[PDB]
């Protein structure tokens, strides 16, 4: 393919991961 | 993009125009001659459309019908008899 859906560019796929970390560190505090 | 992307005027989580803006995207990128109408037209597309969204958020979110013309009652006064009271207290303190 070709990347160009994706703009601009790196830190879309570290703000997708900022909600990999929020479905964990919701998850936790639910607990404590 | 501060405070939340459900709220976001283009929509890009509750409406699928995003995927639509990388199509608009896809074809302009590489286009060899440029030109000023094809960079112009869909400029269009991406306001128009996307303008009348963040005006049905406004409305059911800080009213639109009320607030203006509620702050007009405060300033242009259309309360007249409940700012006389006013003119009575502040006459006798603003000398």
């Amino acid at each position: 393919s070709e990347s160009v859906t994706c703009q601009s560019f790196e830190l879309t796929l570290r703000s997708c991961l900022y909600p990999h970390i929020g479905k964990q560190y919701l998850e936790c505090c639910g607990n404590l | 993009e501060n405070q939340n992307v459900n709220m976001s005027r283009t929509g890009s989580i509750l409406k699928n125009q995003e995927d639509t803006f990388a199509a608009e995207l896809h074809r302009l990128k590489q286009q060899p001659l440029f030109s000023l109408v094809d960079f112009e037209s869909v400029l269009d597309r991406i306001r128009s459309t996307v303008a009348e969204h963040l005006w049905k958020l406004m409305v059911e979110e800080s009213d639109l019908l009320g607030q203006l013309k509620i702050i007009k009652d405060f300033y242009l006064l259309g309360r007249g008899e409940l700012f006389q009271a006013f003119i009575d207290v502040a006459q006798n303190m603003l000398k």
